[PDB]
């Protein structure tokens, strides 16, 4: 369930390996006197299973290295202390009361302020990205926003490291500004020509709720699901 | 209003408290289009006396430089009779174009972050592909040699087979086993790329399989152990 548990485990074999290299010393030494006295034959060869020894040793160093590189993956949040702090003031502006919790208007105007496309007080109308970041950040309807209820969002909005692809999915929707189809001139504003390239070569084409085909339409929920489903 | 309010009063030296009033100096447009970036503007420099310049110093740079263009002068804002369309106009305009360009930098890092990992683990699919290829083929062209079971009748020859063999057990094995466990390394570096990545399964074609070279790898162990048998025999027979 968790990664730290791994590292016992890459550990345990870490106390076997010292043990067995004992136990090849035991073996190849023996091999010294029986090739020795007068050569023989004995279905086998020790040299062999001494490079597949050390072969288990480099992929267990290799595994476990590359273990510690996946815990640092996934725990490094790389958002700055200048960000963090920002946010702080914000929150800190947002909520005047000092009660530390803001209303959901006072949360409205901090994702305002954090510049989020937002469009506010229609005439008697109702928009669901307000209503899809209140459950995201307070599904209860609690109707308050805590410090760590915001920067739970913050942090998912901010930057680095990826829980689930669900996100991939909804923010190539907002990527291409909630069109169900993408084009390469919008992703080549974000990203590299060479993975632009990749994405047009290995992504197919988009087909609409009506059937009809754009030469230009692009789907990235079939590719997300293709590859990361 | 209250966006620009909050973001320019913390900013220092402009306050803003209406739309008609509190813009006719100039400064609170170049104050925000400096919070954003301030990288093009010294604001410092400025001052409201100025007012003239300061919108048409903050209005040039603000059509070329960023990208929004509509048609007033410094003296529209500048007379005492208000626009209120343009300036909502204007304001919705930066607002949307700001939260879009953000959205646009998060959104790239993110998306280059993941395919910038997954081109580097493909670069070193095709590098095991071509391993994979090489090793097989060289594996079964080698078969063909060992299968080779006639030669000649001599003690000298014999044990000179002998010796050759005994060669290519201890110096050659060691080496042509040893891909064998680089290309696992490399097939386990894969696995741990993908639930890095955490994409579908890669599901390597048929006819390249671990399974294969293992079949193939008995195999050769087979034919190289009686063609060992044989050598004996007709060794000790000799003998």
């Amino acid at each position: 369930g968790t990664l730290e548990s791994q590292l016992e485990a890459n550990k345990r074999k870490q106390k076997e390996i010292q043990a067995m290299k004992r136990q090849l010393t035991k073996i190849e030494d023996l091999g010294e006197k029986l090739e020795e006295a007068l050569v023989l034959d004995i279905k086998f060869s020790t040299i062999g299973l001494a490079q597949q020894w050390d072969q288990l040793f480099q992929l267990g160093v290799r595994r476990q290295h590359n273990l510690e590189q996946q815990i640092q993956i996934r725990d490094t949040p790389g958002v700055s202390e200048e960000t963090l702090e920002e946010f702080k003031t914000t929150y800190r502006h947002f909520d005047e009361n000092l009660t530390g919790r803001l209303s959901h208007k006072d949360f409205r105007s901090c994702l305002r302020g954090l510049n989020y496309y937002l469009p506010m007080v229609e005439e008697g109308e109702s928009e669901p990205k307000f209503e899809k970041f209140l459950d995201a950040v307070d599904p209860g309807r609690k109707g308050y926003v805590t410090q760590e209820d915001y920067t739970y969002f913050l942090i998912d909005k901010e930057s680095e490291n990826i829980k689930s692809s669900d996100e991939i999915e909804n923010s190539f929707q907002a990527l291409a500004e909630g069109k169900a189809y993408i084009t390469k001139e919008d992703m080549k504003q974000a990203l590299t020509p060479e993975q632009v390239s990749f994405c047009a070569s290995h992504m197919q084409q988009y087909v609409d709720p009506r059937g009809r085909s754009h030469p230009a339409g692009y789907d990235y929920v079939g590719f997300i699901n293709s590859y990361f489903g | 209003l209250l966006w620009c309010q909050m973001k320019t009063a913390g900013y220092p030296n402009v306050n803003v408290t209406n739309f008609t009033s509190s813009w006719k100096d100039g400064l609170a447009f170049n104050a925000l289009i400096h919070k954003h970036r301030p990288d093009l503007i010294d604001f410092d420099k400025l001052k409201d006396s100025n007012a003239r310049h300061n919108l048409e110093h903050a209005f040039d740079v603000a059509e070329r430089q960023l990208g929004i263009i509509q048609l007033l002068d410094p003296e529209d804002v500048f007379t005492e009779n208000p626009d209120e369309k343009s300036i909502i106009t204007y304001v919705v305009a930066f607002y949307h174009y700001f939260s879009k360009m953000k959205v646009l930098a998060v959104e790239g890092k993110r998306v280059g972050k993941v395919i910038d990992h997954a081109i580097e683990t493909e670069k070193m699919i095709e590098k095991y592909s071509g391993l994979a290829s090489d090793l097989l083929t060289w594996i079964e062209q080698t078969i063909t040699v060992l299968n080779s079971r006639k030669f000649a009748n001599s003690l000298a020859g014999v044990q000179q087979q002998l010796q050759a063999f005994s060669t290519y057990r201890t110096v050659e094995k060691p080496p042509k086993f040893q891909e064998k466990g680089n290309l696992e390394v490399l097939l386990f570096t894969i696995q741990s790329r993908m639930r890095a990545n955490n994409q579908k399964v890669y599901t390597p074609h048929d006819g390249k399989l671990v399974s294969d070279i293992n079949r193939a790898w008995e195999s050769l162990e087979e034919a190289e152990y009686r063609r060992e048998l044989a050598l004996r025999s007709e060794l000790i027979r000799q003998e």
